[PDB]
C-alpha cells in the first residue's frame, strides 16, 4: 500500500524487487511482539492479585497518594492520574500506516501495579519469594531498617517522626512532579521520536525522487506504460529506500527500549520485591523500599531512602586495652565526648557503656596502633 | 526620502490550498520583514517596479483610479492601463502613449489618461477595488497576480503592527515585460515595497487564515 | 491454507499469524467536471493563410473551452507529432489550465530542431525549448499554401546573434547584429549584416527545405483550477462509499462525505499536517467534500496448530465488522473487539490465562468437542493477604525448588563472500 | 557489452542492497545476542560460584 | 557538502530526494549529545568535589 | 545539463548509499558504547562508592 497505492501497474513492478515487503513486515511484527514481551516482563512478575486493604491506619504511614482510589471512574492513584494527565501527545492511519493496540490495557497495568503495591504493604517482601506472610507495617519497617545497619529501636522510638517524614515526602513528590515542566522527559522523548519518525516517513511520499511527478496515479495517467515504467521504477526505488531507513531506525530504537525495559524489570524485581544493598542503584542514600506507579508507556518508581542528617564528630580509638587485653567492638565504633568512652552503632549515635557484651578480646595490647 | 521601518506585512496565501493548524513552509517571493518602504506622499513618474511590488494605498477617499504598467510606454511597448473605475473596473492592456493622470479635480471632468491605441491584446471586467488596501502585484510565469486586504485601522503615521493575510482577487495571463509602474492619484500618502525571494512559515488558524508568519532570513532567532 | 502458504510449510504451529491485507474495493466512479461546452479554435490556428515568421512566432493562448484532441490524431496526417511528457492517447482527459500554441513555419531539415535542448541556428536564437516540457509538437508539410514562385521572403531567421535566448523568448529587434570590429553605426558592411537575410522559397525546393507548419502546444499541468477541460461526462455525486473519483485532475479513492471545515472563496482543496489530500471542492455545484480513505486492514488467522485441530478463526485488523463483503467461507460468532472483528470464535465470559494474544485484553484459545473461544485475559489468581496489625505469619517448612532458566550465548558464525 | 553493462549494473545494485540489508539485520541481532551473553556471564559469575 | 561539494546544480538535484539526509544529520547530532550524556553519567556521579 | 543530470543522479545515489551505511554503523557502535558506559557507571556507583 505504501509503495504502490492500489495500482496494478506498480504492484506488478514491485513484484520484481524480490521479497522485501515480507522482510519489512516480519521486522515490524517482531518489534511489536518485543514490545508486548517488554510490558509483560516489566509488570507481570507476581501472578497473584492481592486485594487493596480497605483501612489506611498503617501505624502512622499514609498510603493515600500511591494506593488506587475508587472514587474516580478510573482505578488510578492520584500520582498515576497526574502522570497520565501530564504526558499529552495525530492518528496517521490513511496510507497503510496502522497502529496495533497493546495487549495489556492501561486498566490491566494499573491492576498489576496495585497488586504489587498491596503485596508490598501487606506482606513486606516475602510475597515475591514464596507465599505472602502478613506482618504489621511498623514491624516490616523495623526489619527494613535492620538491613541498612541501624537497630530496630531506632524506628520504634521514632515511629511518629518517621511516619510524619514519610507523609511529607509523599506529599512533596506530587508537587515536584506537577510543578517541574520537564518531569517526565524520557517517555515524552520516546513518543516524540516515534512521532517524528512516522511524520518523516509520511513526508517522504511527496518527493519526485527524480521522476516527473510525485503521484503514481498522475504518472500512470499522463504517460504510456513503456515510458511510465521508468518513472514508476524511480518512485519505487525512492519509497523502498525510505521504508528501509524507517525500519532500520525502528529496529535500533526498539533495541534501546528493550534494554531500558530489561533494566526497569530488574529494578522492579530487585527493589519492590525486597531491598537492595547496591549503592546508588535504587535511590540516593540507603534503600528501604520502592513503590511502582504506572505511567503511559513506562513505569515510574518512588524509591524510599534512609539518608543521614546533622552529625556530631567525636574522637575514636580502634580498641581498648583494659587488663592488657585489647577489647575490640562487636558491632560498633569506640567514640568519646572528651571524658567518658562509649561504643555506638556506625550509622547512629546511641552511646552504650563499654561492657564485655559489646566487645570481644583478641590478645595483648602491644600490637594494635592507637589503642587507648 | 521617508523610509519608515515596515512591520509584519506582505504576507499572502501562496496557493489555493486549505491548511488547518499547520506550520507549512513555502518558498516564494515575499516582502522581507522590517524592510524600508518608500513613502512618496506627486512622485508618480519614477516608481521603479521590480519583480513584484507591494503597495500600501493608505486611508484615502479612493482617488486612486488605477495603475499604469510598462517602461517605454509611448504606444511603442505593451502597457497595462489597469484603470479601476468607480464601477465595473476597466482592465486594459495595450501599447498606450502616456502623458499624465486623469486628475479629476481634487471631478467628472476628463478621463483622458492615454493618447493613442495599438493592438490592445487583452481586456478584463470585474469588481475589485471596493481603508489601507494593500497590494501584492506580482508578474511571474506569464501571470499577473493581484492580492489585497482591507483593514481600516485609521491610525497616525502608517501601518502600526496589524497583521493580516491578503487574499488573492484575480490573475492576468499575458507575458508583458514590465519594470516600471505609475501611481494615479492634494498631498497623498502611499508606500511602495519591493519583493524578494524568501522562505516563510505561515501559521494557519483552526480555519485557513495566516495568523502569524516568520522570515527565515532576518535574524538567527 | 493461506496461513500454510504464507509460512511456506505444511505444518502450522499454535499462535497468531498474518496472511494478507484486507481492503475494501471500489464500487462506482466519479467524473465530476464544471460546465464548459464551447470548443477551442485549434482548427483556426491550423488553418491560416500564413502562420508566422520563425522570429514572429505566435503564442496564441487557449483557455476556458472544451478541447477534444481525438480529431487531431485520426483526422490528420502530420509527419511529426511527437508529444513530450504526455501520452497522445492519454491526452483527451487531463484538464490543463494554460495551453499556448506557438505557431510558425520552418524547413524540412530544421523540423527536428524543435526539441528540449536541441541546438542549431533556429534552435539557439530563434526558438528555445525548455528542458521541462509537458507540451507536444505539431508539424506537417505545406507546399500548397505558403509556396510562392518568387519566394516567401517574409519568413526570416536570426543567425546573426551572440547569445542563445532564454526559453520561451520572443525577439522582435531587427537591428543589424555586431559580429566583429564593425562600427555598427548603420553600416551593414564589414562583419555586420542583416540578421534576417532571406528564405530561399522556390517551390521546386526539396523536402529538406519544403514548408513545414510547426505549432507547438505547450500546456501546464493540473496544479491550478482547471480551465481547458477534456471532453467526457460529468457523473452525479455519491457519498459514504469507497469509490474512485476524477475531480478535475485529482484522482484517488475515498468515502468523501459532507465537509465541516469551511473553505475560503479562492481555495479549492485542502491538506492535513502530512500534506495528504483531505478536502476538495466540487467543479459542479459548489460543495466542500471531506475525502477520507476507505477501510482497510491486514487480516490475521488464529490457529491452535495443525497438530491439534484444523479449526481456525479470522481477525480483521481494524474494520468495523460490518465491512466483510467477501476467504470468509463460513460466518456467525462475529464478535467486535477493540482490536478488530473476530470471526469464528465464541465470546465466553470465564476469564482464563492467555494462550493466543490478540490485543486490548482479548485473547483467544482452544478450550473444550473443542471450539475456538475468546475472552478477557485473567491477570492471576485471587490470593488475599489478610492484613492485621499485632499479627504475623511464620513458615514451618521449606520445599527446595529447582527451576530451569535458559539464555542464548552465541549464533552461527557465518561469513559471506561479496564478489 | 553496451546493454549487458546496464543489465549487470541493475543486478549489482539489487544484490548490493540485499546484502547490506542482511548485514544490518545480522549486526542488530548479534548486538542483542551479545547483551544476552553478558547477562549469562553475569549470572554465571554471581549465581554459580 | 559531502554529497554535492559546493555545487548549486548537484544540491538542487539532491533537493528532490526529500528529507532523506536531514534525518542523518539529526541522528549524528543525537549520537553526539548521547556521548556527552554518557560521560556526564559515568563521571559526574557526585557533585560535592 | 539535460545529460549531466543522469550522471549527477548516479553519483548522488552512490554517495547517499555510502553515507547511510556509515550513519547506520555509527548508530550501532554508539549503542554498544552506551551499553559499555552504563556498565561503567554502574561499576562507579557500586564499587568505588
Ligand atoms: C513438611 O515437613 C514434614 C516433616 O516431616 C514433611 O512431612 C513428610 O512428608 C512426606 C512426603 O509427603 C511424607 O511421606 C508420606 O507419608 C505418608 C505415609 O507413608 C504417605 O502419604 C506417603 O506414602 C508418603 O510416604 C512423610 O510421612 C512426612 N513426614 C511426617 C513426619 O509426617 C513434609 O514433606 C514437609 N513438606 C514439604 C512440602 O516437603
Ligand atoms: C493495633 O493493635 C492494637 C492492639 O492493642 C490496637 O489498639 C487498640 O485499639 C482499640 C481501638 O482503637 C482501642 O480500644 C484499644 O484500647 C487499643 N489497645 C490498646 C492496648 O491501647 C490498634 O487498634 C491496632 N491498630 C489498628 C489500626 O487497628
Ligand atoms: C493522607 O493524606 C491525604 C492528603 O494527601 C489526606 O487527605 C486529606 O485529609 C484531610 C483531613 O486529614 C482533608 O481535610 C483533606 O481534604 C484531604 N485531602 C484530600 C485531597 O482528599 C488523608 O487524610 C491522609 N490520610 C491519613 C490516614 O492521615
Ligand atoms: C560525657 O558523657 C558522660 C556520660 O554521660 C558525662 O558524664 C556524666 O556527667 C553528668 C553531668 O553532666 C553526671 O551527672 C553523670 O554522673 C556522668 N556520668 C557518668 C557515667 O559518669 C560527661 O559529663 C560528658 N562530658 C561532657 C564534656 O559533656
Ligand atoms: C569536627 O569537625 C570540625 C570541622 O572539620 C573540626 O574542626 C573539629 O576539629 C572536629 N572535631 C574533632 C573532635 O575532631
Ligand atoms: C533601509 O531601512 C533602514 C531601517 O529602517 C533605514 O535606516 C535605511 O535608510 C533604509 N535604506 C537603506 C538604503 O539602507
Ligand atoms: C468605468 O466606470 C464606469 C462607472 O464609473 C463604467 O460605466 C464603465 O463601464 C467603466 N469602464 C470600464 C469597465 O471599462
Ligand atoms: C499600433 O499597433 C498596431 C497594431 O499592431 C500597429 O498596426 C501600428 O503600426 C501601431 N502603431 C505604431 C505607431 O507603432
Ligand atoms: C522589458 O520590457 C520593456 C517594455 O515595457 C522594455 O522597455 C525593456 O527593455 C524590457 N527589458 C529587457 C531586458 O528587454
Ligand atoms: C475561524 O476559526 C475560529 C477559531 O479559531 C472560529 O471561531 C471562527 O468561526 C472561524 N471562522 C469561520 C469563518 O469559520
Ligand atoms: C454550472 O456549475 C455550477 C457550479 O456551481 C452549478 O451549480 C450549476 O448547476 C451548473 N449549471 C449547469 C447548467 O450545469
Ligand atoms: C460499526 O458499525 C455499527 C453498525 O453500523 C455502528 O453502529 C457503529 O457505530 C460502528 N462503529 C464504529 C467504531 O465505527
Amino acid at each position: 500500500m505504501y509503495i504502490c497505492g492500489d495500482s496494478t501497474e506498480c504492484s506488478n513492478l514491485l513484484l520484481q524487487y524480490g521479497s522485501f515487503c515480507t522482510q519489512l513486515n516480519r521486522a515490524l511484527t517482531g518489534i511489536a511482539v518485543e514490545q508486548d514481551k517488554n510490558t509483560q516482563e516489566v509488570f507481570a512478575q507476581v501472578k497473584q492479585i492481592y486485594k487493596t486493604p480497605p483501612i489506611k491506619d498503617f501505624g502512622g504511614f499514609n498510603f493515600s497518594q500511591i494506593l488506587p482510589d475508587p472514587s474516580k471512574p478510573s482505578k488510578r492513584s492520584p500520582i498515576e492520574d497526574l502522570l497520565f494527565n501530564k504526558v499529552t501527545l495525530c492518528a496517521q492511519k490513511f496510507n497503510g500506516l496502522t497502529v496495533l493496540p497493546p495487549l495489556l490495557t492501561d486498566e490491566m497495568i494499573a491492576q498489576y501495579t496495585s497488586a504489587l503495591l498491596a503485596g508490598t504493604i501487606c506482606s513486606g517482601w516475602t510475597f515475591g519469594a514464596g507465599p505472602a506472610l502478613q506482618i504489621p507495617f511498623p514491624m516490616q519497617m523495623a526489619y527494613r531498617f535492620n538491613g541498612i545497619g541501624v537497630t530496630q529501636n531506632v524506628l520504634y522510638e521514632n515511629q511518629k517522626l518517621i511516619a510524619n517524614q514519610f507523609n511529607s515526602a509523599i506529599g512533596k513528590i506530587q508537587d515536584s512532579l506537577s510543578s517541574t515542566p520537564s518531569a517526565l522527559g524520557k517517555l515524552q522523548d520516546v513518543v516524540n521520536q516515534n512521532a517524528q519518525a512516522l511524520n518523516t516517513l509520511v513526508k517522504q511520499l511527496s518527493s519526485n525522487f527524480g521522476a516527473i511527478s510525485s503521484v503514481l496515479n498522475d504518472i500512470l495517467s499522463r504517460l504510456d506504460p513503456p515510458e511510465a515504467e521508468v518513472q514508476i521504477d524511480r518512485l519505487i526505488t525512492g519509497r523502498l529506500q525510505s521504508l528501509q531507513t524507517y525500519v532500520t531506525q525502528q529496529l535500533i530504537r526498539a533495541a534501546e527500549i528493550r534494554a531500558s525495559a530489561n533494566l526497569a524489570a530488574t529494578k522492579m524485581s530487585e527493589c519492590v520485591l525486597g531491598q537492595s544493598k547496591r549503592v546508588d542503584f535504587c535511590g540516593k542514600g540507603y534503600h528501604l523500599m520502592s513503590f511502582p506507579q504506572s505511567a503511559p508507556h513506562g513505569v515510574v518508581f518512588l524509591h524510599v531512602t534512609y539518608v543521614p542528617a546533622q552529625e556530631k564528630n567525636f574522637t575514636t580509638a580502634p580498641a581498648i586495652c583494659h587488663d592488657g587485653k585489647a577489647h575490640f567492638p562487636r558491632e560498633g565504633v569506640f567514640v568519646s565526648n572528651g571524658t567518658h568512652w562509649f561504643v555506638t552503632q556506625r550509622n547512629f549515635y546511641e552511646p552504650q557503656i563499654i561492657t564485655t557484651d559489646n566487645t570481644f578480646v583478641s590478645g595483648n595490647c602491644d600490637v594494635v596502633i592507637g589503642i587507648v | 526620502p521617508a523610509y519608515t521601518n515596515s512591520f509584519t506585512r506582505g504576507v499572502y496565501y501562496p496557493d489555493k490550498v486549505f491548511r488547518s493548524s499547520v506550520l507549512h513552509s513555502t518558498q516564494d517571493l515575499f516582502l522581507p520583514f522590517f524592510s524600508n518602504v518608500t513613502w512618496f506622499h506627486f512622485d508618480n513618474p519614477v516608481l521603479p517596479f521590480n519583480d513584484g511590488v507591494y503597495f500600501a494605498s493608505t486611508e484615502k477617499s479612493n482617488i486612486i483610479r488605477g495603475w499604469i504598467f510598462g517602461t517605454t510606454l509611448d504606444s511603442k511597448t505593451q502597457s497595462l492601463l489597469i484603470v479601476n473605475n468607480a464601477t465595473n473596473v476597466v482592465i486594459k492592456v495595450c501599447e498606450f502613449q502616456f502623458c499624465n493622470d486623469p486628475f479629476l479635480g481634487v471631478m467628472e471632468s476628463e478621463f483622458r489618461v492615454y493618447s493613442s491605441a495599438n493592438n490592445c491584446t487583452f481586456e478584463y471586467v470585474s469588481q475589485p477595488f471596493l481603508n489601507l488596501r494593500e497590494f501584492v502585484f506580482k508578474n511571474i510565469d506569464g501571470y499577473f497576480k493581484i492580492y489585497s486586504k482591507h483593514t481600516p485601522i485609521n491610525l497616525v503615521r502608517d501601518l502600526p503592527q496589524g497583521f493580516s493575510a491578503l487574499e488573492p482577487l484575480v490573475d492576468l495571463p499575458i507575458g508583458i515585460n514590465i519594470t516600471r509602474f505609475q501611481t494615479l492619484l492634494g498631498a497623498a500618502a502611499y508606500y511602495v515595497g519591493y519583493l524578494q525571494p524568501r522562505t516563510f512559515l505561515l501559521k494557519y488558524n483552526e480555519n485557513g487564515t495566516i495568523t502569524d508568519a516568520v522570515d527565515c532570513a532576518l535574524d538567527p532567532l | 491454507s493461506e496461513t500454510k502458504c504464507t509460512l511456506k510449510s505444511f505444518t502450522v504451529e499454535k499462535g497468531i499469524y498474518q496472511t494478507s491485507n484486507f481492503r475494501v474495493q471500489p464500487t462506482e466512479s466519479i467524473v465530476r467536471f464544471p460546465n464548459i461546452t464551447n470548443l477551442c479554435p485549434f482548427g483556426e490556428v491550423f488553418n491560416a493563410t500564413r502562420f508566422a515568421s520563425v522570429y514572429a512566432w505566435n503564442r496564441k493562448r487557449i483557455s476556458n473551452c472544451v478541447a477534444d484532441y481525438s480529431v487531431l490524431y485520426n483526422s490528420a496526417s502530420f509527419s511529426t507529432f511527437k508529444c513530450y511528457g504526455v501520452s497522445p492517447t492519454k491526452l483527451n482527459d487531463l484538464c490543463f489550465t494554460n495551453v499556448y500554441a506557438d505557431s510558425f513555419v520552418i524547413r524540412g531539415d530544421e523540423v527536428r530542431q524543435i526539441a528540449p535542448g536541441q541546438t542549431g541556428k533556429i534552435a539557439d536564437y530563434n526558438y528555445k525549448l525548455p528542458d521541462d516540457f509537458t507540451g507536444c509538437v505539431i508539424a506537417w508539410n505545406s507546399n500548397n499554401l505558403d509556396s510562392k514562385v518568387g519566394g516567401n521572403y517574409n519568413y526570416l531567421y536570426r543567425l546573426f546573434r551572440k547569445s542563445n535566448l532564454k526559453p520561451f523568448e520572443r525577439d522582435i529587434s531587427t537591428e543589424i547584429y555586431q559580429a566583429g570590429s564593425t562600427p555598427c553605426n548603420g553600416v551593414e558592411g564589414f562583419n555586420c549584416y542583416f540578421p534576417l537575410q532571406s528564405y530561399g522559397f522556390q517551390p521546386t525546393n526539396g523536402v529538406g527545405y519544403q514548408p513545414y507548419r510547426v505549432v507547438v502546444l505547450s500546456f501546464e499541468l493540473l496544479h491550478a483550477p482547471a480551465t481547458v477541460c477534456g471532453p467526457k461526462k460529468s457523473t452525479n455525486l455519491v457519498k459514504n462509499k469507497c469509490v474512485n473519483f476524477n475531480f478535475n485532475g485529482l484522482t484517488g479513492t475515498g468515502v468523501l462525505t459532507e465537509s465541516n471545515k469551511k473553505f475560503l472563496p479562492f481555495q479549492q482543496f485542502g491538506r492535513d499536517i502530512a500534506d495528504t489530500t483531505d478536502a476538495v471542492r466540487d467543479p459542479q455545484t459548489l460543495e466542500i467534500l471531506d475525502i477520507t480513505p476507505c477501510s482497510f486492514g491486514g487480516v490475521s488467522v488464529i490457529t491452535p496448530g495443525t497438530n491439534t485441530s484444523n479449526q481456525v478463526a479470522v481477525l480483521y485488523q481494524d474494520v468495523n465488522c460490518t465491512e466483510v463483503p467477501v476467504v470468509y467461507s463460513t460466518g456467525s460468532n462475529v464478535f467486535q473487539t477493540r482490536a478488530g472483528c473476530l470471526i469464528g470464535a465464541e465470546h465466553v465470559n470465564n476469564s482464563y490465562e492467555c494462550d493466543i494474544p490478540i490485543g486490548a485484553g482479548i485473547c483467544a484459545s482452544y478450550q473444550t468437542s473443542q471450539s475456538i473461544i475468546a475472552y478477557t485475559m485473567s491477570l492471576g489468581a485471587e490470593n488475599s493477604c489478610a492484613y492485621s496489625n499485632n499479627s504475623i505469619a511464620i513458615p514451618t517448612n521449606f520445599t527446595i525448588s529447582v527451576t530451569t532458566e535458559i539464555l542464548p550465548v552465541s549464533m552461527t558464525k557465518t561469513s559471506v563472500d561479496c564478489t
